[PDB]
């Protein structure tokens, strides 16, 4: 949602990092992308793809995930 | 002289009767270790081995662990020892399952019932040894 | 852009190698010369020596000259 | 008795067997039927024992081959001296050693290569050298170019004499096996006669020609005004003026008042402050003492007269309870087999080359060589590589002895038999040592990388998070630092300033400095030990399991080098001791590469640099080793990436040749991987397709082309791999050190 | 008889005849005690000699006096030394209980083909043990009298 | 530079096709082994007879051509990445000048753009690219470990495993713990497979980091 407003500046986030091996320095460094937790900056273009395709809110992405889960089922 | 002769007077077995292999010191210590001691049941073999390994397993986690320079260093070390012991007893159980598939003799480490008794002894002994080492390390100022 | 280009080029290379490997498996496992008597596919095996020798020639020429020009520039 | 006994005119002199190419071997003498014949002609060229059964003939061939090699080496010493005489700036460097870059090679202007004649000072354009020959000649006392020219002519004369000797001792008067097997007299003459008299003669040369010339040069006398060596040799008044003890003559020598010669025979130690190198009086005393030691040692073994030792009896007397018969049979083994002697000698030669590398940098023996940073790095690295290669040759020839010249009738229940009877225990325990050592030494680096990437410097194996201090090395360094007073009272300084003491510096650049040892040194030293242990594992397993193994009970029957014993037993690939050497050469290559990388980074960061008038010590890289050598990322960044700048940015400059060789060695290293990974079957089928293409045109050769043999493909891959890697390191080190130092 | 303790300077040395009219059990006990004393005294003499001038452990400043150093050692170290020695001594007792048992042979030499070389080296062990037995008592006595270590007393 | 690198790409494609087409066409048989179809697709060899028959099965043709696939795709991706880094940074006269020689690739592409990656973590601290640096070194390590299986072959490791089996069976205590499957060295085709696996995973890890981190650090 934040990336949609400012696509050219906000860096897309892939997923949160869950790692007990991270130090405080790594925690501060990986805390990026306008969020309060460590994250990985997406480099797959999925943000651009979905924004072009017509996704604008997290709810649309969640419903797409639900439907794909049902499809796999 | 000749301190290296065939093993059990068999030149064609792949071994040598060196002082290290066949000295009275080596025979005494090995035969008296719990895994070889005569008369010990599999439960007691596992028990002695478990306490033995559990007492020392806490130490590396306590001093070299991530939270060594933290007020809960010894607690984290004990928890790490418990986790490692859980992995080790899981390894023991799967080893028994894989090796001693069809067995009914019991009272023998090479049988399913004996190895299960040995694993139970190891598990309880190692948990108790980790806790005992925790208790001693809390009160090490006594000595 | 760079991640996507590298990703898809690598997968393209893998797919091409797999296509050729399964062509080889077909030749060694599923090829029937009695069915392909004097076939367009059997003639490939017939002049495989010419094909391999000419692929060797073009590979040799390309490598010799590209490496030589690069070393000349170096 | 020990006597000279030779056969006369054993072999005629004719070019008929020059024309006949493969005459030396029975199979090769038939002529070619495939291109593998051509390769085998080279492969079996110097395998004399496969050619002829007679040990006498093998010994004669080896003796004359040694003569030919000495002729080549004399021609090489001649090239060095002659190039210094003619195509050099040795006089300019002699006048101004610190600023003048030594150069003794000049390219011709043809295709633009003339830029490689870079500015080397002294009004001379040429390729800078890094061999230290200029400093060697300055130590020797050569001050003119006529001396270099005439010693080059003498070297050419000696090379001609050596070619003549090699021809004579095979074609006119060849010795007998009885002559060759006089090992006792050989040892006596090599100790007292070769080493002892060589040291005595060099000590005399130093005392008479090197001390005065070098002392005058250090005082400030220009080379033109220096009295000539022939004048110095007999002018006792001048030598008394320089060293007052000379006016007493040789009476203080013949009488045991040797203390009178204290001025020009010293135990000063340390480094000369002027030249930043070892004291030449110390070196003269050193060589004199060694001459005495070797002459004393060379009177041990028996000869025509009753006195002396028998090495047979000495060996046979050494047998213990755990060793059975002990060293019985080893005298006969080493008297009958040349390969065993070659193995031992190559091992000691390689270890000596490594020890030379370690000693020269810490105790710079030649004047103005310590400040010549390219020279130190080049010599250290070169001798390390030569040492590793010699050690692997030792392993290979030990394996060859095991395959060919071993015999249980001879070596029953001796040390060789007892070693073979528990080779399994030996190799299993060395395997465990290798796993443990590599796991610890490398996993410490990997741990450091992991914690740094996780942003946890407090969890590092650093000097400030979890210290791994080399306490024993520090203790030894402290003992050496305190040695000159307590345990070596007559020494006026430490043997090497690396252990401790003052900072020796000539002009601004630093000659020698104490080398500190911390966590990074601990880690890299254990890495060195791990690499050495794995190399020993591979080579020792190859030597022990050359006869046979649990996989192949009859491995000796197949031979020393053979491709395999088929795809059976799940695969019997590279079972041969030859293939064990082929794999051990990769590992000594890795070992020496890590050793030279450690040397380069440590000396650039902690030793080499500059010191200002106040004492501002500024190192080349800035002491980054102690804090960056703890991680493989730091090794990749602050050593390879950081120091590759001077190589890659060398285009358009005199080091552009080093840039080209950097690329070319990279190319050859990669080219080697084709042979190393690929196999003869594919290549033979490809050659079949190409042969069809040629036969279609009626030009398929009579000598049918074949893919290279399996052993040959492995050898070619190994050779290209070693050449590419060594050339990459060569160009990188030379470009970096010449640019920065 | 049957032992290897006899030597050249004193021959078969038994003035008071303890071994005379004694059982093999008592003879084996005597030889076990002899070898244990010799070995412990070797360890003691070497320990004093080395620790007098080279004692890096425990801060590198523990007293070079042998009698003061052991008192300075922490209690846990003494307990650990006692535990180690007791763990060797239980195996000594078990070796005594074994059916085959030479007095001081933890190596079990009887199963191997030994010779006069082995006998001579056992004699070497015993003679060095006697010398160390005298040496350790001498060192401790000098430490009590003068308060200096062995090498400092020699200084 | 584009001319020369395109001819290099042609070399890569042609040689990969040569290896693959030869494997496919000679899978049935060859003059060195006319009855290869009886042995099948992936077999170790035919033995040392007839001069040696290494990598003759036409599976080994695939295993050889995989190296060339990696080589040519690496050339393609280096060309793409350097030209696009220069174009994006606005200095195309770096590629147009330096790409004509190979030291330009070694310096103005690899060495120049490797700084933000290898500086992901250093002695003074760490950045968000430390994961890319760690994975860069990780891919290097796997690429290197592949050389072991590719160079060293089964006989050495088989004999070494005989030694280890002896040690495990002969040591006390541990010899009560005994395997069920007899431990053997990896088969020939298995080890070729493992070595190629370590090579490829390595390739992709190293370039992924270098391509994702240098771009981020340069823009
Ligand atoms: C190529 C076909 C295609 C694809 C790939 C998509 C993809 C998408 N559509 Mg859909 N859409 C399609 C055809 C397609 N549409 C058509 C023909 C129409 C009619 C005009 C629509 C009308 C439509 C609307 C009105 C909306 C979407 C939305 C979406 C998004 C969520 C889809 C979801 O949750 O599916 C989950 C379901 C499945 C995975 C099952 C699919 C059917 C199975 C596989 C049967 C195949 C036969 C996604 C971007 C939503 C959005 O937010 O878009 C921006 C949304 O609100 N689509
Ligand atoms: C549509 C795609 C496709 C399909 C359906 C198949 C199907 C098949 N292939 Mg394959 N193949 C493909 C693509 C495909 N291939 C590609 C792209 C390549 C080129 C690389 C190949 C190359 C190839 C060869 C050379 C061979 C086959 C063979 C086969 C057959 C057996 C494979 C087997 O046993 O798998 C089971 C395999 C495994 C369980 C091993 C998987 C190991 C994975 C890949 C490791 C991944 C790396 C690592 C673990 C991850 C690291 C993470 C980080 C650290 C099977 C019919 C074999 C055959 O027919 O023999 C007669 C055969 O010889 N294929
Ligand atoms: C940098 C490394 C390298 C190099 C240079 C080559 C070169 C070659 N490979 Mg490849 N190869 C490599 C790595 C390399 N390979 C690796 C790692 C593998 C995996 C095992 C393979 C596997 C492999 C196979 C299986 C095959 C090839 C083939 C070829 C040829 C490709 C066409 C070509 O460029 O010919 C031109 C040659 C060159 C550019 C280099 C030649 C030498 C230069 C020009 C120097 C000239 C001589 C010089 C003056 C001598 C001075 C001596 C003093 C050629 C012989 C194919 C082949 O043989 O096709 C005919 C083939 O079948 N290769
Ligand atoms: C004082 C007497 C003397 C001297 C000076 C030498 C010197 C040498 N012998 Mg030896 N040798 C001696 C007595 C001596 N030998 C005797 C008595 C025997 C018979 C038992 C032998 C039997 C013998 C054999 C069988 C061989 C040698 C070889 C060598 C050379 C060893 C390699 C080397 O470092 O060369 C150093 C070279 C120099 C210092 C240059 C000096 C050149 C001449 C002497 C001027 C060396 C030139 C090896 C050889 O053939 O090498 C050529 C060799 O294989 N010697
Ligand atoms: C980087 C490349 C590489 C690596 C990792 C190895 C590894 C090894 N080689 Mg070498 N080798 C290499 C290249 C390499 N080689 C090449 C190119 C060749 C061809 C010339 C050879 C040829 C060769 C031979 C012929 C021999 C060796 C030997 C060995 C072993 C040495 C013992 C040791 O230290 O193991 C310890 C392991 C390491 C150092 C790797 C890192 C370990 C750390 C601690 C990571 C631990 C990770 C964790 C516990 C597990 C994974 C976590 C999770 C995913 C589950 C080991 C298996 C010798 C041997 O058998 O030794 C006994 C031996 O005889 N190698
Ligand atoms: C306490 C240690 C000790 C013990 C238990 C023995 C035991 C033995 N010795 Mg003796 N021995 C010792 C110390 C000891 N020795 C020392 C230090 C020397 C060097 C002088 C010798 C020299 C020696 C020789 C040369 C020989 C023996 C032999 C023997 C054996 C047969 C004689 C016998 O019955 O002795 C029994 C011994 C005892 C019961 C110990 C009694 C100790 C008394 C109570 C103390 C006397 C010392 C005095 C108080 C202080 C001395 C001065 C100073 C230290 C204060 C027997 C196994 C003989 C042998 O083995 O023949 C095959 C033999 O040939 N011994
Ligand atoms: C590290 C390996 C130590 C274990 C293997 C050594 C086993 C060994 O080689 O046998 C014991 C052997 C001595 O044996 P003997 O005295 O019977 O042999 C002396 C020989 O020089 C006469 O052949 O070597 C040593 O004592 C070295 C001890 C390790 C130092
Ligand atoms: C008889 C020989 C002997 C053996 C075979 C042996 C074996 C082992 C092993 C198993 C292989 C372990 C795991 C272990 C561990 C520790 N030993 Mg120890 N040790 C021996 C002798 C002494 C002495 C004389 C002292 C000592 C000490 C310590 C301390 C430090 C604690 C501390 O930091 O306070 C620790 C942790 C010192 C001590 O307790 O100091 C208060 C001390 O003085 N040890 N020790
Ligand atoms: C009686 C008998 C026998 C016996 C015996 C005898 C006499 C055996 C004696 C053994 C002996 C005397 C063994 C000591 C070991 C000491 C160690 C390992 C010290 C560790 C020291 C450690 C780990 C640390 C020291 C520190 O100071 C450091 C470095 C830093 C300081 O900040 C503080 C600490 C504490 C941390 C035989 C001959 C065996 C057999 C026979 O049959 C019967
Ligand atoms: C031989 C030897 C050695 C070794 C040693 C060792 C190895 C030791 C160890 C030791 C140890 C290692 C010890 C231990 C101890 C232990 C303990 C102290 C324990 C305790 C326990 C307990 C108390 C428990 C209990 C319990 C519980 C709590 C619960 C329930 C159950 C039970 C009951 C079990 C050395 C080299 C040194 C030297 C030489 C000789
Ligand atoms: C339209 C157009 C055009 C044209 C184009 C074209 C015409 C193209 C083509 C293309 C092509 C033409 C391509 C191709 C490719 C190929 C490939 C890639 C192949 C592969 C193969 C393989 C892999 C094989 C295999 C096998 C074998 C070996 C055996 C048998 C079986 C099989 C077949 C499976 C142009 C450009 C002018 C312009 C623009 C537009
Ligand atoms: C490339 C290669 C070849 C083919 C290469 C050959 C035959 C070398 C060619 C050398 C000749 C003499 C050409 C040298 C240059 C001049 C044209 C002459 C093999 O035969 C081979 C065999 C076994 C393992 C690996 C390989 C291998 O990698």
């Amino acid at each position: 949602q934040q990336w949609v407003l400012n696509p050219l500046k906000v860096k897309p986030i892939a997923h949160a990092i869950w790692d007990p091996h991270f130090g405080q320095s790594a925690i501060k460094a990986f805390t990026r992308g306008g969020v309060s937790y460590p994250v990985n900056i997406a480099t797959s273009g999925v943000y651009h793809w979905w924004y072009t395709v017509g996704m604008r809110t997290n709810e649309d992405l969640y419903f797409g995930a639900l439907g794909l889960l049902v499809l796999s089922t | 002289s000749e301190f290296v002769k065939p093993y059990n007077n068999d030149p064609f077995v792949g071994n040598l009767s060196t002082p290290v292999t066949t000295s009275t010191a080596t025979k005494l210590y090995l035969g008296n270790l719990p895994i070889y001691r005569k008369g010990l049941s599999p439960l007691l073999r596992g028990l002695e081995i478990g306490m033995a390994h559990g007492y020392f397993l806490i130490g590396p986690f306590y001093i070299l662990g991530p939270l060594r320079n933290s007020p809960n260093a010894l607690l984290v070390g004990l928890f790490s020892a418990f986790g490692l012991i859980l992995i080790l007893t899981l390894g023991l159980t799967i080893y028994g399952l894989a090796s001693f598939q069809g067995t009914e003799g019991g009272e023998n480490l090479e049988s399913a019932k004996g190895w299960r008794n040995f694993t139970s002894g190891f598990s309880i002994g190692a948990f108790g040894g980790a806790s005992v080492a925790y208790v001693l390390l809390d009160n090490i100022s006594f000595f | 852009q760079a991640a996507l280009y590298t990703h898809h080029q690598y997968i393209a290379g893998f797919l091409m190698v797999g296509a050729f490997a399964h062509g080889a498996i077909f030749f060694v496992r599923d090829y029937d010369p009695e069915v392909n008597k004097d076939n367009v596919l059997a003639r490939m095996l017939q002049h495989k020596e010419a094909i391999i020798s000419h692929l060797s020639w073009v590979s040799l020429f390309l490598g010799f000259h590209t490496l030589g020009l690069y070393i000349h520039n170096d | 008795k020990v006597r000279v006994i030779v056969d006369k005119d054993p072999v005629a002199t004719s070019f008929e067997k020059w024309a006949q190419p493969g005459h030396f071997s029975r199979t090769l003498a038939k002529g070619p039927k495939t291109t593998t014949w051509i390769w085998n002609l080279h492969a079996d060229a110097h395998d004399f024992d496969s050619q002829t059964s007679s040990l006498e003939d093998i010994s004669r061939k080896i003796f004359s081959a040694h003569f030919g090699q000495l002729a080549i080496i004399f021609l090489w010493v001649s090239q060095a001296y002659f190039h210094g005489a003619r195509f050099s700036n040795y006089s300019a460097w002699l006048l101004n050693p610190t600023s003048i870059k030594p150069s003794a090679q000049v390219v011709w202007p043809v295709v633009g290569q003339e830029i490689l004649n870079g500015d080397v000072g002294g009004g001379f354009s040429g390729v800078q050298i890094t061999s230290g020959v200029f400093q060697m000649w300055r130590a020797s006392g050569i001050t003119n170019e006529t001396e270099l020219y005439w010693t080059a002519m003498g070297g050419l004369m000696m090379s001609a004499l050596m070619v003549f000797a090699g021809w004579f001792h095979y074609h006119k008067a060849a010795p007998k096996l009885e002559w060759f097997q006089n090992v006792e007299s050989m040892m006596n003459h090599h100790l007292a006669g070769l080493l002892g008299l060589g040291c005595l003669s060099w000590s005399g040369h130093q005392i008479h020609i090197s001390l005065p010339i070098n002392k005058l040069l250090d005082a400030g006398v220009a080379p033109q005004e220096i009295p000539l060596p022939h004048e110095l040799l007999f002018n006792q008044d001048l030598m008394a003026q320089l060293y007052p003890s000379f006016k007493k003559g040789l009476l203080p020598f013949f009488t045991l008042n040797w203390g009178e010669y204290s001025d020009f025979l010293t135990f000063k130690g340390g480094l000369n402050p002027i030249t930043g190198s070892l004291w030449l009086s110390d070196t003269a005393h050193h060589h004199l003492a060694l001459a005495v030691l070797f002459i004393f040692a060379g009177h041990m073994y028996r000869t025509n007269w009753g006195i002396g030792h028998s090495m047979k009896e000495i060996l046979e007397a050494h047998k213990g309870p755990l060793t059975g018969e002990g060293h019985k049979g080893l005298y006969e083994i080493l008297t009958t087999s040349w390969h065993a002697q070659l193995a031992i000698n190559l091992a000691m030669m390689g270890s000596l080359s490594i020890i030379v590398a370690h000693h020269m940098y810490a105790m710079p023996p030649y004047p103005y060589i310590a400040v010549d940073y390219p020279t130190q790095l080049s010599l250290f690295t070169h001798h390390m590589w030569i040492g590793g290669f010699c050690v692997c040759g030792a392993a290979a020839h030990g394996a060859i002895f095991m395959v060919r010249d071993y015999s249980p009738v001879q070596s029953y229940n001796n040390l060789l038999d007892r070693v073979l009877r528990h080779r399994d225990a030996i190799i299993s325990h060395l395997n465990w040592v290798c796993i443990f050592l590599g796991t610890h030494s490398f996993g410490l680096y990997i741990h450091n990388d992991t914690m740094r990437a996780l942003g946890r410097p407090q969890d590092m194996f650093s000097d400030k998070a979890i210290q791994l201090q080399p306490i024993f090395a520090k203790w030894v360094q402290s003992l050496h630092t305190l040695a000159p007073g307590n345990t070596a009272p007559n020494s006026l300084a430490t043997a090497s300033y690396a252990f401790g003491g003052d900072v020796v510096a000539v002009n601004g650049k630093i000659a020698m400095m104490p080398i500190q040892l911390g966590t990074a040194d601990f880690l890299v030293h254990h890495i060195h030990a791990f690499t050495i242990h794995v190399t020993v594992l591979i080579l020792l397993k190859g030597v022990l399991f050359a006869r046979s193994s649990r996989l192949i009970p009859d491995k000796a029957n197949l031979g020393f080098r053979f491709p395999c014993d088929g795809p059976g037993r799940g695969g019997t690939c590279q079972v041969s001791a030859w293939d064990h050497i082929f794999l051990g050469l990769f590992w000594m290559y890795n070992c020496i590469s890590v050793v030279i990388f450690h040397f380069s980074w440590k000396m650039q960061s902690d030793v080499w640099g500059t010191i200002s008038e106040k004492g501002k010590i500024t190192h080349i890289t800035g002491g980054n080793f102690a804090n960056s050598a703890l991680t493989i990322n730091g090794w990749l960044r602050d050593f390879l990436w950081s120091q590759a700048s001077q190589v890659i940015q060398s285009y358009g400059s005199a080091l552009s040749a080093y840039g080209i060789i950097f690329l070319g060695a990279h190319f050859i290293w990669a080219f080697s991987l084709m042979f190393l990974f690929s196999g003869r079957g594919y290549w033979q089928e490809l050659i079949e397709s190409v042969v069809w293409a040629h036969n279609k045109l009626k030009l398929a050769p009579a000598i049918q082309p074949r893919a290279l043999s399996i052993t040959q493909g492995r050898a070619v891959g190994l050779a290209h791999y070693l050449l590419g890697g060594i050339g990459t390191t060569w160009s990188f080190f030379l470009a970096r050190i010449i640019s920065v130092g | 008889n049957g032992m290897v303790g006899d030597c050249k300077p004193l021959g078969y040395f038994d003035p008071l005849g303890f071994s005379k009219d004694a059982s093999p059990e008592t003879m084996a006990k005597f030889r076990e005690a002899e070898l244990k004393h010799g070995r412990v005294a070797m360890l003691a003499c070497a320990g004093m000699i080395t620790a007098d001038k080279f004692h890096p452990l425990f801060g590198g400043k523990l007293s070079s006096n042998p009698l003061l150093a052991i008192t300075q050692v922490p209690k846990l170290g003494l307990l650990q030394i006692l535990l180690f020695i007791g763990f060797m001594e239980v195996f000594g007792i078990l070796n005594s209980r074994r059916p085959d048992y030479e007095p001081g042979n933890f190596l079990g030499t009887s199963q191997w083909e030994t010779t006069p070389t082995w006998d001579a080296y056992q004699l070497r062990e015993l003679n060095n043990g006697r010398l160390a037995m005298f040496g350790a008592i001498g060192m401790l006595t000098h430490a009590y009298i003068t308060g200096k270590g062995p090498l400092e007393l020699l200084d | 530079g584009d001319f020369l690198v395109h001819h290099a790409i042609a070399l890569g494609l042609h040689t990969t096709t040569l290896i693959l087409v030869k494997g496919a066409l000679d899978a049935r048989g060859s003059k060195l082994m006319p009855d290869k179809k009886d042995f099948g697709y992936s077999f170790p060899c035919d033995g040392p007879g007839r001069g040696g028959t290494c990598d003759i099965s036409a599976w080994d043709a695939f295993y050889l051509a995989m190296f060339w696939m990696l080589n040519t795709i690496s050339w393609v991706t280096f060309y793409w990445h350097w030209k696009h880094l220069t174009v994006w940074g606005g200095n195309a006269a770096a590629f147009n000048e330096s790409s004509t020689y190979i030291m330009g690739w070694l310096r103005d592409y690899l060495w120049l753009n490797s700084s933000p990656l290898i500086n992901g973590y250093n002695a003074f601290g760490m950045n968000a690219q430390a994961v890319w640096a760690w994975m860069f070194l990780f891919g290097h390590l796997i690429w290197a470990t592949g050389f072991m299986f590719l160079i060293s072959w089964r006989g050495y490791w088989q004999e070494l495993i005989e030694t280890l089996v002896w040690a495990h069976e002969r040591t006390p205590i541990a010899n009560l713990v005994k395997w069920r499957d007899k431990p053997v060295a990896l088969s020939i085709v298995q080890a070729r497979l493992v070595g190629l696996a370590h090579f490829t995973v390595g390739f992709i890890f190293t370039f992924a980091p270098f391509v994702i981190a240098s771009t981020t650090g340069k823009f």
